[PDB]
Parts: C-alpha cells; sequence; structure tokens
C-alpha cells in the first residue's frame, strides 16, 4: 500500500503581495528566485517555511503538532510532510517589472551616509499575484485546527514571505481560497480524484465555526500627514527636476513610496539616541556596526548576523505608499520632462490628476528651486542651483508598524516582565514621532520631512493582560490616552532598567 | 506488448537525487550516459506503483490487503522483502516493465559536445534553515541543490507482458488501473512536498476511457488470475550431432546499464565485466526453439553460447593472461610497457613485478612486435531506495538503500553461438533466413524490467573455426572463461593436477610441468560463482573452479597432440556447464609463447525548427546565454579601463565622471528598454541631455560617454561585440543565435550597463573609503 | 567496502609514484628517497568506482588531467636533498590544503571568498577546451581575486600547469576535497 490518506484536500487561491517581495536566489540583493524558465516564482521551500514558521510561533513551538503536519526526518513514526507546497510563478501585473531599492546606512555620530554601507535590493512589486498551491493529506475525518488557523492567518495577511520582512517587505494576503475534498479512502472519492475535480467546501462555514488565534503581536497604525514635504529621493536625477520622489509600482499603477527601510532606520536612530542619552554613551569613536549595537534596540530592530549576535527585529515597518497614484506612462512623462516650465507642467498636471488646473496640480507636487548664495559677493553660486519636486500635497496611507510580541518573548525567554522596558522604549519613540522629533526621508534639515501624527492606533492581538492597556487609539502625542497606572507601571520597569542598563536577553 | 510509452512532462523544476552532493553542491541530480538528466525506471516504477496503490486503497475502501491490492501485486509484482512469515505462493513478478525516461533523442543529439549546455539544463536552488528564535539564516545550514529545469518531456518504453490467457475483462482492469494510477501521479523525485517534481504522467493509448471503464466496472472485478511460470517443453526429436560445427557470432550492444551479478552481498550487487552465456539462453529458446529442441541440445551438449566479452580488434576480447606481469612502478599493460610473460621471460634484475589480473586483450601473433590491445568495461554504481509507505521515507540508511554495479550503455560485446551441422541443417530446412531472426532487442539479467538490462543482439556471418597449432614440445592453456571442474568426488574443486589429468585424457597425451625455476609454469586463480536458477525458483549450486585469465603450460611428456582434437576442445569447452560458456580454452596461443618485455603498446545536431522540444531547448539556451552575458558583464565592469571603454565613465582620483546622479538618471531610463522598439526612449533621453549645456557639461568630462551610450543602444551588434561571447557552444536550435540575439539584446544591454555602473560606484566608494 | 578497498590499493599504488620521481641523488641503481604521499578519491555518484575509470572520467581531453596527484606529505625541508624536489613541491599536500582553505575562507561580509555559484562555474570550465577553461578562469578571477592563488601556470592566467606534457590542475581536487580536511586539532 501507499501512505493511507482519508481525505486529500486541494487548497488553492491567489496570494497577493501586499508589500513588495524579495525571495532570493543564488544567482548584492539583485538576484530574485527564478524557476528554470527564468520566471520569478515563490519556491515551495520558502513558502512552506513561512507557513511552518508561523504555525511554530502559533503553537508555542509544540514540535509534535508541527511535525504531525510538516514531517520529520528523525522520528521513526513520521517522515514526509502531509502538506505539499508547490512552487508558484509570480504574475507581475502589466506595465510593471522588478524594481531596485537603493539604500544606505546613516552614521549615528555624523548623521550622514556611512561609508561602505550602501545596499541595493531587487523586489517583486506590490500587487503581484501567485497561486496558493497547497495540498493536504488528512489521515482523519476532518481538517486540522492549526491548518484552519493558518488559512485564517493567510487571509488576514498575517504571514510574511521572503527577505527584509522587518524592513519594508514580505507582506502577503490570500484571496479566492477554495478547498476541494477527495475521499481517497473510498471509491467515489478516488474516481472523483481521477475525473471530477472534487467536493467543494464553503470556507466561510469553517472560518466562522472556529475562533482565529494569532500569536501575540501589537499592531501600530500611524495616521500621518506631511507637515513639510516628505519624500525619499529617487536615485536618478530627472531632466527638468534634479531631486525626484521615489515611486514604486503598486498593481498596475505607480505610487509615491516611503520604504519601510527608511521609517525603520529613523525609528531605530531615535531609540538608540534615547538609550545613549540615558547612559550618556558616546558613539563618536565607534564604527557604524558598533554604533548600532545597543541594548533594547538590538531586539526591537535587530542585529546583524555576524559570526552570533544576529537577531531579526521584533518591530516591522511596511512600505508606506501615497494615497495618490498614477499610470506608469504618466510618471515617465514627469521623469522625461526636459523643461520645468515647458513639458513638465503638462506632465505634472496629468500625474496629480488636475490636467486643467496648474494651481491644484502644484498644490500636490510642487517644483522647487534652491540656490546657494556666495557669502562674499551675494551672487548665486551658479552650479549650486538644484531643483526638487516637493510632494507638498501628497496624501499618504497610514504607517503600519508590527511589533512581534512573540518574537520579543523568545528573546526575553517568555517572561513578559522584561517586555516592559522594550515597550517603554517603543512608546518613548512613538512619543517623539508624534512630537515631530523624527523627520523622515530626504532633506530633513533642508525644508522637508517633518510629519504630523493625527492618530496612533495600537491593536494588540493575544496580548498578555499587563500589556492589554496597550489596546488603544491615541490622539494625544504624549500618550496620555494610555492608562496612567499602566504608564506608571511601564515607567517603573523602565526606570529600573535604566539603573542597571543590562542586556535583557541574558 | 512493448510499444506503449509513458510520457512525463515536468511542470516544475525537478530533482531525481543521488543521495549526495558534490563539492559546492549539496544535492546533485542523476544524469544518464549522455550526462543528461533523466528519470530512472526504478524511480518511475516506484512513483507509478505508489499511485496505483493509492487507487487500490480507495477501491478497497481503505483495506490495506484485499482484492484490489492483490491487483497491484499482480501488475507490479509482490514485494517479498516486506512480507514476513511463511508466505507459500512464489513471488509474482510485474506484468509491466517500465524503462527509464529520457529526453527526446534529437534533443539529446543536440547536446552532444556541448558540455556548457549540458550543465545549463540544471541550476542551483538555495536552501537555508532559519533559527526559530533569532529569525536568522542558520549558517552551515546554507545549502545548494541542483534542480533540472521545468518543461522537460521525458519518455519511457513500457512493455506489458500480460498473461496469454488473460481475460479481456481483466485486460481492461489492468489498463484501467494503470491509466488511473498514472492520472493520480502528480509528483516524483526529491522534495516533492516542497514543490519539486510536479508532473503529468501519461501512457500512450490509456485515457479517461480506461479510467471510466473501471469506474463503471470495478464492483464486478475479481481476484486476478494466479501466476505460473512458462515451462520448458521437449520433443527429443533433434538429430544426433554431426560435425562440422558452425560458429555464429553474436554482437551484444548494451542499451541501458546491465547488472550481471558477480556477488550479492547485503544491499549491494557487484557486476561482472562480461555477459555470461546463460543470459542468452532465453533468447536462444525464443528465437530458435521452434526449429529444434533447444533443451535437448543443451542436455546433449549440441549447443554452446559463449560469454559475451568486450569487442577488441573487431573480435571478442580475451581475458588477460595471469602469466603476464608488469613492472610494479613503471610497467604493466595499463602503462603499455614493462610487461613480461613469465612463462617465457626471467624476472628482471632488481625489478619487482606485479601479476596482471583483470581486463581483456586483443589479438596477438608470434611476431607482432606490439603488445596486444587492451579492452576495459565501464561499470557504474547505481543506488536505489525503498520507501516505507506510512512514513513515506526510507527506513534508515542501512536497510533503506541498495546499490547495483552495472555495465553502462554503449558498450559492445561479442558472443558466439556454436551449433553442430546436424542442427544447422535442420534449422536451415525450416527457415533459410534463420540468422535474420537472431537480431533482437532483449532485456537480460538482474532488475531487467526497470532501468536495467536492455541489449541489442546482432548476428554476424558464420565465423571460422579455431585452428590451434599442434605442437609436440609444449602445451599452453589459456582460460578464456571460468573453468568449472568436478573433483574426483564430483564436488567442485581447485586442484590443478585434476585439470592436468583431464587434459591428458581429453587429448590422449601425457603432460609434465615446465621445470625451469626462473619461469612460472602455472598461474591460476580460484573462482566461485553464486548464481540463481530462475526456473528452479531456488539458488543454483555454488560453482567453483578457475577464473578466466588463468594460464598454464606443460611439457608434453609423451604422445602427439591432435590439432583436430585441440580444435574440437577449443569449440566445445572443457569441464562442466560448457553449454553456457564455461570451460572455454585457448591452446598453444602465441601470446603465451611470446617474450614481451621489450614490446610496447601501440599509440552535435541543431534541433529542427518545428521540433516539439524546441520550446524546452530554447529554455536551456536562454539560461546559458543569460548566465554567460551576466558573468562576462561582471568581468568587464570590474575593470576601470573597460568601464571607460564601454560607457566613457571614469573615476578621476576621488570624484566620478559624471556624477552618480547622472548615472542613476540614465540607469532609470535604460530600465525602460524592454525591446529594440523602445530604443527611441533611450536615444530620446540622450538628445535632451546633450540638448542643453548644463547637462552636456556633466558628461563632457567623460570619455565621449554620450556617444558611446548612443552607439550601444542604436547598434544591435555593438553589445555583442563588447560582450564578445562565443554563443556557438550555448545554442542548439536551428537559427538559434539570431533568434536569441534579437530576443536577448535589450536584456544584454541592460545587464552590461547596470554591471558597469555598479562596478564604477563600487570603485568610487573604495576611492572615498 | 570491498570495492572501496580495491580503490585504496590503486590509490596507494598511485601515491607510490614518488618512488620514481623522488630519489636519492647519485644512487646507483636509482633508489626512492623517503617521501610520504597520499592519493585519495571521494566516490561521488557518477565518478566511477574503479581507479582507471575514475581517472579517465577526469581527463576531458587527452591533453588534460583534472587531477594533480599524488600529494606529497613529507615536509619540504626533509626533501631538499632529493632528486625531484621541485616535483615534490608541485605535488605537495600543503598546496591542496591551502586551496581548500581559500575555498572555505570568508570575506568581510561573512560570505565565502569564492561563492558556490562561481565554484560550480569553474568546475564546468575545467571540462572545456583549455582556452575556454582559461577564458572562464580569467573572467571569474577578474571578479573574485582570491582565485589568483589558485593559478598554477605562474603567468597567473590558468588553473592548469603543464606537467609531463599534460595540462593538470589542483582546482578540481580542491573543490571535491573542500569538506574533507576537517581535522579538530585546529
Amino acid at each position: 500500500m501507499a501512505r493511507k490518506v482519508t481525505t486529500r484536500w486541494k487548497i488553492t487561491g491567489t496570494l497577493i503581495a501586499e508589500t513588495p517581495l524579495h525571495i532570493g536566489g543564488v544567482g548584492t540583493d539583485l538576484a530574485l528566485a527564478v524557476n528554470g524558465a527564468g520566471e520569478y516564482y515563490v519556491p515551495g521551500t520558502s513558502l512552506a517555511g513561512a507557513l511552518r514558521g508561523w504555525m511554530t510561533q502559533l503553537l508555542n513551538n509544540d514540535e509534535s503538532q508541527i511535525k504531525d503536519l510538516w514531517g520529520d526526518h528523525l522520528d521513526a513514526k513520521r517522515g514526509a510532510s502531509f502538506v505539499i507546497v508547490d512552487d508558484a510563478v509570480i504574475h507581475i501585473p502589466n506595465n510593471a517589472d522588478v524594481e531596485i531599492r537603493e539604500g544606505v546606512g546613516i552614521d549615528r555620530h555624523f548623521g550622514t551616509a556611512a561609508n561602505g554601507f550602501k545596499y541595493s535590493r531587487a523586489v517583486i512589486p506590490k500587487g503581484s499575484k501567485f497561486k496558493l498551491p497547497l495540498t493536504f493529506d488528512s489521515q482523519d475525518d476532518g481538517l486540522p485546527n492549526a491548518l484552519i488557523q493558518l488559512l485564517c492567518a493567510l487571509e488576514a495577511g498575517d504571514i510574511r514571505l521572503g527577505a527584509a520582512k522587518t524592513r519594508g517587505l514580505g507582506r502577503i494576503k490570500l484571496d479566492d481560497l477554495k478547498l476541494k475534498s477527495f475521499a481517497l479512502d473510498k471509491p467515489e472519492g478516488i474516481f472523483s480524484a481521477l475525473l471530477d475535480q472534487g467536493k467543494k467546501l464553503d470556507w466561510n462555514q469553517l472560518k466562522a465555526n472556529v475562533t482565529y488565534q494569532s500569536p501575540p503581536y501589537l499592531g501600530i497604525s500611524i495616521t500621518w500627514n506631511p507637515k513639510d514635504p516628505v519624500m525619499v529621493k529617487a536615485e536618478g536625477d530627472g531632466l527638468a527636476i534634479d531631486i525626484l520622489p521615489l515611486v514604486s509600482q503598486v498593481g498596475s499603477d505607480v505610487r509615491f513610496v516611503i520604504p519601510g527601510s527608511s521609517i525603520k532606520g529613523i525609528l531605530r536612530t531615535q531609540a538608540e539616541r534615547i538609550i545613549r542619552t540615558i547612559c550618556q554613551s558616546n558613539g563618536s569613536e565607534k564604527n557604524f556596526l558598533e554604533q548600532l549595537r545597543i541594548n533594547l534596540v538590538n531586539e526591537l530592530f535587530g542585529s546583524a548576523s555576524l559570526s552570533d549576535l544576529g537577531k531579526i527585529g521584533a518591530l516591522a515597518v511596511n512600505d508606506c505608499f501615497s494615497s495618490l497614484s498614477m499610470t506608469p506612462d504618466q510618471w515617465k512623462a514627469v521623469e522625461n520632462a526636459t523643461e520645468m516650465t515647458g513639458n513638465l507642467q503638462p506632465a505634472l498636471k496629468q500625474a496629480t490628476g488636475y490636467p486643467n488646473n496648474i494651481s491644484q496640480a502644484y498644490k500636490v507636487l510642487q517644483p522647487a528651486m534652491h540656490v546657494a548664495v556666495d557669502r562674499w559677493t551675494g551672487g548665486a553660486a551658479e552650479g549650486m542651483l538644484y531643483s526638487v519636486l516637493e510632494p507638498i500635497g501628497v496624501t499618504w496611507e497610514p504607517i503600519q508598524v508590527h511589533l512581534d510580541i512573540a518574537r520579543l518573548k523568545n528573546y526575553y525567554h517568555g517572561k513578559e516582565e522584561k517586555l516592559k522596558p522594550a515597550i517603554a522604549l517603543l512608546l518613548l519613540v512613538l512619543r517623539d514621532l508624534a512630537n515631530k522629533k523624527i523627520p523622515v526621508g530626504y532633506g530633513t534639515n533642508r525644508g522637508m520631512g517633518t510629519i504630523t501624527v493625527s492618530q496612533i492606533t495600537l491593536n494588540g492581538k493575544a496580548l498578555p493582560t499587563e500589556l492589554e492597556p496597550l489596546n488603544k487609539t491615541m490622539t494625544c502625542p504624549n500618550l496620555t490616552d494610555l492608562d496612567e497606572a499602566f504608564r506608571q507601571d511601564l515607567s517603573t520597569a523602565w526606570k529600573e532598567w535604566i539603573a542597571d542598563p543590562i542586556d535583557l536577553c541574558q | 506488448m512493448r510499444g506503449i510509452e509513458i510520457t512525463i512532462t515536468m511542470q516544475s523544476d525537478w530533482h531525481v537525487g543521488t543521495g549526495m552532493g558534490r563539492g559546492e553542491l549539496d544535492s546533485v541530480v542523476q544524469r544518464d550516459g549522455d550526462n543528461l538528466p533523466y528519470i530512472p525506471g526504478k524511480t518511475l516504477t516506484g512513483i507509478l506503483r505508489d499511485s496505483c496503490e493509492q487507487v487500490a486503497l480507495g477501491l478497497d475502501n481503505g483495506q490495506t490487503r484485499g482484492l484490489w491490492h492483490g491487483w497491484i501485486n499482480f501488475i507490479f509484482g509482490d514485494q517479498p522483502a516486506l512480507a514476513q512469515g511463511a508466505i507459500e505462493p512464489e513471488p509474482r513478478p510485474a506484468l509491466i516493465a517500465i524503462g527509464s525516461a529520457h529526453l527526446d533523442p534529437k534533443l539529446k543529439a543536440a547536446f552532444q559536445g556541448k558540455k556548457q549546455l549540458q550543465e545549463a539544463i540544471a541550476f542551483m536552488k538555495p536552501g537555508v534553515a532559519i533559527d526559530a528564535i533569532t529569525g536568522t539564516a542558520k549558517k552551515d545550514f546554507l545549502r545548494f541543490e541542483e534542480v533540472v529545469r521545468l518543461g522537460a518531456k521525458l519518455t519511457a518504453e513500457v512493455e506489458l507482458n500480460l498473461p496469454d490467457n488473460l481475460s479481456e475483462t481483466n485486460k481492461k482492469v489492468i489498463a484501467g488501473i494503470l491509466a488511473s494510477g498514472a492520472k493520480l501521479t502528480e509528483r516524483l523525485g526529491g522534495k516533492r512536498r516542497r514543490g519539486n517534481g510536479r508532473c503529468e504522467l501519461k501512457f500512450s493509448g490509456y485515457s479517461d476511457q480506461q479510467i471510466q471503464w473501471l469506474k463503471d466496472n470495478y464492483q464486478s472485478v475479481d481476484q486476478p488470475p494466479k501466476y505460473q511460470q512458462n515451462k520448458l517443453q521437449s520433443a527429443g526429436d533433434n538429430p544426433e550431432q554431426q560435425p562440422p560445427w558452425h560458429i555464429i557470432p553474436l554482437t551484444i550492444k548494451t542499451l541501458s546499464p546491465v547488472v550481471l551479478p558477480a556477488r550479492t552481498v547485503g544491499n549491494v550487487v557487484e557486476c561482472l565485466d562480461y555477459i555470461p552465456g546463460r543470459y542468452l539462453l532465453g533468447y536462444i529458446h525464443k528465437t530458435l526453439g521452434e526449429y529444434f529442441d533447444v533443451s535437448q541440445a543443451i542436455a546433449a551438449g549440441d549447443l554452446i553460447i559463449t560469454n559475451a566479452t568486450i569487442k577488441i580488434d573487431g573480435k571478442a576480447g580475451r581475458a588477460t593472461p595471469f602469466c603476464l606481469f608488469g613492472e610494479k612502478l613503471d610497467g604493466g599493460l595499463g602503462k603499455g610497457k614493462g610487461v613480461y610473460n613469465r612463462f617465457q621471460e626471467s624476472e628482471p634484475d632488481g625489478i619487482q613485478l606485479k601479476g596482471e589480473r583483470g581486463g581483456y586483450v586483443g589479438q596477438f601473433e608470434q611476431e607482432q612486435r606490439n603488445l596486444p590491445n587492451t579492452g576495459k568495461i565501464n561499470s557504474e554504481l547505481f543506488t536505489h531506495n525503498t520507501i516505507q509507505d506510512d512514513v513515506q521515507r526510507p527506513t534508515s540508511d542501512v536497510g533503506g538503500v541498495y546499490s547495483y554495479e552495472a555495465i553502462i550503455a554503449g558498450q559492445t560485446f561479442v558472443a558466439e553461438l556454436r551449433l553442430p551441422d546436424s542442427l544447422v541443417k535442420q534449422i536451415t530446412s525450416k527457415n533459410k533466413n534463420w540468422q535474420a531472426q537472431l537480431k533482437a532487442t532483449i532485456r537480460i539479467g538482474q532488475s531487467k524490467k526497470d532501468q536495467y538490462g536492455k541489449i541489442e543482439v546482432t548476428s554476424g556471418n558464420s565465423a571460422d573455426l579455431p585452428k590451434p597449432t599442434g605442437n609436440n614440445k609444449t602445451l599452453s592453456i589459456w582460460f578464456l572463461s571460468d573453468i568449472l571442474l568436478r573433483g574426483d568426488r564430483l564436488n567442485f574443486n581447485a586442484t590443478p593436477d585434476d585439470l592436468k589429468k583431464y587434459l591428458e585424457n581429453a587429448l590422449d597425451i601425457k603432460l609434465k610441468e615446465r621445470s625451469d625455476n626462473d619461469l612460472i609454469c602455472i598461474a591460476l586463480r580460484s573462482q566461485r560463482t553464486e548464481s540463481w536458477q530462475v526456473r528452479w525458483g531456488l539458488p543454483r549450486p555454488s560453482l567453483v573452479g578457475w577464473q578466466a585469465g588463468s594460464c598454464l603450460i606443460y611439457d608434453i611428456e609423451s604422445g602427439t597432440v591432435n590439432a583436430e582434437k585441440l580444435q574440437e576442445l577449443m569449440i566445445t569447452g572443457i569441464g562442466d556447464r560448457c553449454t553456457e560458456g564455461y570451460g572455454q580454452i585457448g591452446f598453444n596461443d602465441p601470446l603465451l609463447s611470446a617474450s614481451l618485455g621489450k614490446l610496447t603498446a601501440k599509440p552535435s545536431n541543431p534541433l529542427p525548427t518545428n521540433h516539439p522540444t524546441q520550446d524546452y531547448a530554447r529554455l536551456i539556451e536562454k539560461a546559458a546565454w543569460r548566465e554567460a552575458i551576466q558573468n562576462k558583464a561582471l568581468a568587464l565592469a570590474s575593470s576601470r579601463a573597460k568601464r571607460e571603454e564601454i560607457l566613457g565613465i571614469k573615476i578621476m582620483g576621488k570624484d566620478s565622471q559624471p556624477t552618480m546622479t547622472q548615472l542613476g538618471g540614465f540607469r532609470s531610463v535604460l530600465k525602460r528598454l524592454h525591446s529594440r522598439n523602445n530604443r527611441d526612449i533611450v536615444t530620446g533621453y540622450l538628445t535632451a541631455l546633450e540638448q542643453v549645456s548644463n547637462r552636456k557639461e556633466k558628461w563632457s568630462n567623460t570619455s565621449q560617454g554620450l556617444t558611446k551610450i548612443r552607439n550601444l543602444v542604436t547598434q544591435e551588434n555593438l553589445i555583442w561585440n563588447h560582450l564578445d561571447i562565443d554563443f556557438s557552444p550555448l545554442t542548439i536550435t536551428q537559427n538559434g543565435v539570431n533568434q536569441l540575439k534579437s530576443e536577448l539584446w535589450a536584456e544584454a544591454v541592460r545587464t552590461l550597463v547596470d554591471a558597469i555602473i555598479r562596478g564604477h560606484k563600487r570603485d568610487l566608494e573604495k576611492a572615498q573609503e | 567496502f570491498s570495492v572501496a578497498y580495491t580503490l585504496a590499493e590503486r590509490l596507494i599504488k598511485s601515491a607510490k609514484e614518488v618512488k620514481q620521481k623522488v630519489t636519492v641523488t647519485n644512487s646507483s641503481p636509482i633508489t626512492p628517497f623517503p617521501c610520504s604521499a597520499i592519493d585519495f578519491h571521494i566516490l561521488y555518484d557518477s565518478s566511477g568506482i574503479d581507479f582507471d575509470r575514475i581517472r579517465e572520467k577526469l581527463r576531458p581531453e587527452d591533453n588534460t588531467e583534472l587531477y594533480n596527484r599524488p600529494y606529497v606529505v613529507t615536509a619540504a625541508e626533509n626533501l631538499s636533498q632529493a632528486q625531484g624536489y621541485e616535483w615534490s613541491q608541485a605535488h605537495s599536500l600543503q598546496t591542496l590544503a591551502d586551496r581548500v582553505s581559500y575555498l572555505r575562507s570568508e570575506d568581510g561580509e561573512g560570505k565565502s571568498a569564492l561563492p558556490s555559484s562561481q565554484s560550480h562555474a569553474l568546475r564546468t570550465a575545467l571540462y572545456l577546451e583549455k582556452n575556454e577553461a582559461d577564458a572562464q578562469y580569467s573572467l571569474i578571477s577578474q571578479r573574485y581575486k582570491i582565485l589568483k592563488n589558485f593559478a598554477e601556470d605562474g603567468e597567473n592566467k590558468s588553473l592548469f600547469h603543464l606537467e609531463n606534457g599534460k595540462y593538470v590542475t589542483r582546482f578540481l581536487d580542491a573543490l571535491d576535497a573542500k569538506d574533507f580536511f576537517a581535522n579538530a586539532n585546529h
């Protein structure tokens, strides 16, 4: 006989990239996984580990329940996985291609691009689709709870795929989920498997009939607007405009983007600055890698895997896209524009959606000239004339920050009392973000990058009772919407850690 | 019923593994004798069997043993290694032989000579374990697996040797099961559960019609019929044997690997380097058994089929004489020098000698003045597993894996069928063209139903009989085959005085050992043969004697030696089981008489355009070209002079010409170059650069970069001149180069420009660091 | 293990070729000079299982050997008075262990100084015509400068050096033996 299967489940749907995605291949970070046809794809090994990884965090590392689904080469009773995860070709939407994210580390002393810390990453664009390609062999007459929980997590968008998960990327969501049952224990089900494409299950029934359980996390959704123009710089100069906003493909459109790499790094910088102040510790002597290694920031933001102190960040930040979008050729018309008062004005009128109103167009995207003035003569230091397309009236989607509370617990060894100094730092950083102390993107000392924060929504799932006061929507920048007994509670654990700034992580 | 095929179409990248990696690779795929990926027939039977067992479970309502599971043991044979206790029925063989699945022969013909493309059929897949705590790549769990590109269409020859009395309804049951089990197969090979090896498996001539018939009829099937052997039959009507003998040469070519068990030892079978004559007996029955009573001839000794030994000089290679010795440091037949015939040559002064052992030698003559040509048989070790079906993995390395040595395909062997004139007259009277019937393709030996045993047999024109020189001074004996002799108690034996007695009786002479001290008289080695007897159902008795290559020379003490009798012994063989090629003997051969110490040894197709695999070939081509372009680009871009040569950009001490924002600006334009039709966007951008001085002046400190960029984009040839790749090793499609150049032009340009800009900015930073 | 030992016999017979190459100066008759040597094989799946087939599979052209064996284990100091001293250094095991160290070594990123993807491309190149093999070696060593240490011609432009009229290379030995120098005596 073969392996005895009671019901085979074909479990299918469309996984959509909710952020860009990068899954790497052998052949800096410009090699994306490609199948033998050279098409970009999700390897089933990489999707399985995402799904298996999530279930492992769900089930508190109960290895037995995991190995009962995902298999085990060691246990004499187990062997092969009962989940099959197929490879899925990525359908990048029309008029879109792989993008390259260019970035840099910022020296914490000088505040400038650290030498030797430039990086490039190729990313499958947002809105790209690939099949959910799952088969489950059941050896009993049901469907496993943890597998139902996994499918709920996929529909919730809770599972991350690929690289740079904490720093902009990896978010996927499942749609069109279909479950097909084949009773391979029975003749009708085997011939159905051969001929009839299976008994349909309404997912909405089972999805209603059990409570979805996430592992602990705190969602932070920051509703913000540019107080002054906020952009990341595009790496290439335009023809009419030197400094252009970074755009990214989002479905069939392009949108302006602030990478979650940029928001992560500014938040990390403020975290590290607060700790070094409390310790009065100087990072002027240290090199960039040394400047980053500090307590409580190495867990919320991660440490590089150097042989190991490497850690993934418990805190993950999405790429934030503008509410404005453009057709790809509309933005190319702006990029190609050769004359600021020539063909740029049509192109900007089109892209902002105000083809007949140059006033309303420039209330969204404003070209700005900058000139350096000679101190001795008072003349424009010509050659030091440059132009910026300032997104003065670009509206942005809320910044999505995800604190993996389960990740912090593993770092702190399950004891949630250690969480409070990390939570305290995170709230102190959000207090600075809400008080305009953390500018974002290009040109922050040069008239750009200050943001208003209207609202911080803290959305904890499965939080411990002592952090349950975090489930709040804040509109005071100083966090007085958080219970004062809870803020005093955090403040006491914070002050205790300050007294002995030890490494929680033991 | 051969002529059925299975087609496998690989729908995802696929990995039939070898259980190991090599060097930088942690897993490598199996490759056939052409170095191409394939699915071995043992893998293909296992996957197809497993799926027919999935169907059987459904039809048996989950009963693990039952009527429909018995149908799998009918179709695929019993699995006696798993059964325990007193199973009384003999194990059923399979009704289905499934070959290995190979790529289309024209596609494999295209790959001949193109080692770079042969590697390009596969690519590296990374695998890494992530630490569940830190979420980081767990180092030394970084792993690279070779996987074969999807789109492969592979085909295996299938033979259904159905029982000749099988009911027409039961034929439809077998066809129905196989169609059904083929349909249910979705995966094969390594990492099935993680998306490798997705496939469609289709029999030729089995469709949903065969599935639908079973669905309509399965409830009224019964147990399959009981297995019985095809028994021998004998009439006894053969004529008595009369000289002359006829020697019919048989050329055997290996088409698959062939396992010819030398010794079976736990989970490994070692293979011979020759085909024993007993493997051809079933072919002799099948082809000639209607013309005379073959079994009677065997019993009477009217039939000899020799061993098939490697063809050398156009003849059967002869087992290297053990009387030959090499100089231990610098000589031997493999080194082609320092080979002494110790029957004739003293051991040299101060030089120690190693006896020769294996291999085969070509023809030799008394005054050849060159060493005889050597022949070598290429054998490879093949490794297989059994999957324990509940865990779907091998149950351990020790008892889950097994290995066969096999003689690899493409090797040529010569046997001889020898028949007396009595039978040849009878055969020719019944069929004048009977030698035409000796041409056949047959599967021989161990595991012959799977990936093993496929041989072509061809018959040659009747050979001349051996003509040994009758010398009354000495008798020289060369064992061309293993000699099996009964002792005087009819046990098998290793006493050469019995062979001395046997010869002098058989020749009616008297023999004496060669008495010199500086020479050797006797060079035998023992041989033990541990075969099966398939008709017995039980092992054959162990046969002991002397291995081929064993040599001895005698002085004739008295009596003339009859050249006619030496010829007859050289035909019939001596000792036991000569009918199947034991006992083959060379008398008075010049190679055993020579002094040799001074001698030395002598010194693709392009794929048709309409061909169905052209889509798959084009896949391998594009991969090979893309990797060549990208590697050559990264070589070029690594050097400051070539970056300036191709794009004019240069580093002047510490600042780049032009600034990186001009390179980023251009690079953000060139990414819109999807095809040659888009090139006006790129040359359009260059116009607007050079249209205005403020832009023009930034590039004007380059080495003419804006013209160089315009040339690279406007001239379809220029990218290929800069890359300067020879794409002839990387193409196999007819007109492939022209089609691939037009298809990959925009990508190759984009690849090179991006590489140059990257290399420039890497050095620019290195100048600033 | 039957077959494996038969190969170890043929490997030691190969290792003993030091007896012809490394000899006591002015000895009459020529005598071998005490020189330890190793020959080894790792039995990868399609590598052959008998010595002559193994080595034949490593001769992609009759001018070329993808092996540089045996490896001398005697220290270079103790051989200096022998004939064939220069031969012993071309065949020194230390030369293999160095090349294996370079393959195992890492860059400042903690990535390998030669990636597997490039190692595998060099494995493929070694089976090409020597001008194609040397062309590939030029391209990859422009990009990964650690490969200069793997050059053997002294002109720093080939993985092969000429030896008794054959082009031979240590590089495939290093790729194969990469994981077989484990030690644990540091």
